[PDB]
């Protein structure tokens, strides 16, 4: 019933409160949505959201991002942003720019960096030691299955059986 | 992942999420979180919903969307909420996945598939009455 | 674009798009084809759809999932899918779309926005009742 | 109402057929919906499937595909399938040796290298041409809004003003 509001997921009160001082200011929910989740990108909450974390099975850190303005219908997202750090600062700017809703992976490097984005790696020494202790557990866990050498035993590169 | 939801006061909604994915996912993965419908969804007729967890499962039963056309109904958000995480839990028994809903008026709800490993899902929560950012739990169910 | 939609003779169902997109796309772009719940789904204890068109307005409102919803909620294919045509109508009158809609059962359906050139959907049916298969065309709304 | 049944978007015959035979063959509903795709890739049915069609703004064919089975309702999926034909192929692969739903660009590429599927020139000289003569235009039309140069008169490269 009281409005405005906001609601993020996990305990991530810098980024609600950052979300908050947008509308404090009399910014747009969308305003207040880029602002809360690019928080958490610097922040590297819990290391799920942001750089220097969860790196793929070549070690390199692929970030997803979207928003979705409810008055017009319209979304702005990136799927695999290579190489750029404010995820959902570029998925504004294809909601703003362009009037697709979804661009992907090194592409959308060459469209961030359009929009004025500073490429630049994703990796931390943090991030890369993540990526060598699993090396050294065999790649365990991992995503394939239905492949040799057996997925739950071995690292890649697999071939189909 | 963060989810986030937004109502201006004028009544305007937004969504978004931002995320590095699923620790050591194949070269180029993409899940749930960007998919709008997904990851999340806005309807200023309705209201919105964001969703974390699991987004290989999630992906495939468009939470945030279904949320939102419960919520259509006027179906209360915990319940809109609660209703979609039963969907994905007959067919995953063992699916990680939670999501918050709020309807068009300011209500808010979440939930969450109880897991051996994941029995509450605690969401932060900024409104007038109280001001100071809230942070809110839910027990799985 | 080609979506679509395979009920096995055990009545197992299967759904899938292929497509190489629109025209002069923003390098990169991924459109609402290999989207579930936007391009094509398919459900066994429900249905199936699949959509084509302007996949930037079509993702997001994941025609095919609620094609599926409205069969699952008990609706004539074609009905189902009509409604998911209204419903973006709604939201862009002059959108370029099309959605093939068919339920557990083997009975089928599709609808399509009328547009000044476009009023037209054929669309390729075969079945045993007819071993060979044949276009059908249903009238745009 | 009897079954098996296919049903298609598009007055495409082949896609039928291939798709019917499949089932006739003892093929599931997942082999017929990949016969069905797959030869519409072959035939390039309108030039809005498949290899040499649809060129982006670079010149360049990428392939969105997808795969679904009802039962398990799992999903094989494809974006931006940089330089590989039987986009279909690759999905019904991330379906079944993936827990994943969504492999994107040229990641994914790499993903159908790794299957079996020759890495190859999506290009054709009708594509490439129709995207000179779309250049000539000044790129019209093209999907772009809120920028400088004006998207509706002038060719990129494009930026916020
Ligand atoms: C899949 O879609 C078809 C088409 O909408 C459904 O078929 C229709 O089924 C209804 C319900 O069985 C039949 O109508 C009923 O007719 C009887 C006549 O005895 C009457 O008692 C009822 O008051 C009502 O009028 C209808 O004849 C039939 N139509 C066709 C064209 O087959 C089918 O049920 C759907 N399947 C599922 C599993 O939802
Ligand atoms: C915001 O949250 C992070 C996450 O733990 C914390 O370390 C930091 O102190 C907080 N920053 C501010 C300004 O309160
Ligand atoms: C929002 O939630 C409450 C609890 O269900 C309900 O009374 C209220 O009317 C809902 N809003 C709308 C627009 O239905
Ligand atoms: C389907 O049939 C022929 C048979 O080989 C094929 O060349 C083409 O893809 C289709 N032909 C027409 C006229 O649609
Ligand atoms: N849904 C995210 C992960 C998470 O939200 O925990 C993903 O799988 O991309
Ligand atoms: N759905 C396709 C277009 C089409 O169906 O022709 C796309 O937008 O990628």
């Amino acid at each position: 019933s009281p409005l405005p509001l906001v609601v993020n997921t996990w305990p991530f009160k810098n980024a609600t409160e950052a979300a908050w001082r947008a509308l404090a200011s009399g910014g747009s929910a969308l305003d207040a949505v880029e602002s809360g989740c690019a928080m958490c990108e610097r922040e590297q909450c819990d290391g799920s959201v942001g750089f220097g974390g969860s790196p793929d099975e070549l070690g390199e850190t692929t970030l997803d991002a979207m928003i979705m303005d409810g008055t017009t219908m319209d979304v702005g997202a990136v799927g695999d942003l290579r190489r750029i750090k404010n995820a959902i600062g570029v998925a504004r700017k294809v909601l703003e720019h362009t009037t697709h809703t979804l661009l992907v992976g090194e592409s959308a490097t060459t469209f961030a960096q359009s929009m004025g984005f500073i490429n630049e790696d994703l990796s931390t020494s943090a991030s890369q030691a993540l990526h060598s202790d699993w090396l050294a557990r065999n790649c365990q866990p991992n995503y394939w299955r239905n492949v040799i050498p057996d997925p739950s035993k071995y690292c890649g590169p697999y071939k189909p059986p | 992942t963060i989810g986030m939801v937004v109502i201006h006061k004028t009544g305007h909604i937004a969504a978004g999420t931002s995320t590095n994915g699923i620790k050591f996912k194949i070269h180029g993965r993409v899940g749930d979180s960007p998919i709008p419908g997904a990851g999340a969804y806005a309807d200023d007729t309705a209201g919105a919903a964001a969703a974390t967890g699991n987004g290989d499962i999630l992906m495939r039963f468009l939470p945030s969307y279904q949320a939102v056309e419960y919520m259509r109904r006027g179906e209360d958000p915990t319940i809109a909420c609660q209703k979609v995480i039963s969907r994905i839990q007959k067919h995953f028994p063992e699916f990680f996945g939670a999501v918050i809903c709020a309807n068009v008026t300011g209500s808010y709800g979440a939930a969450c598939n109880k897991l051996s490993t994941f029995t509450q899902f605690s969401f932060m929560v900024y409104n007038s009455e109280k001001n100071q950012p809230t942070e809110e739990k839910v027990d799985c169910i």
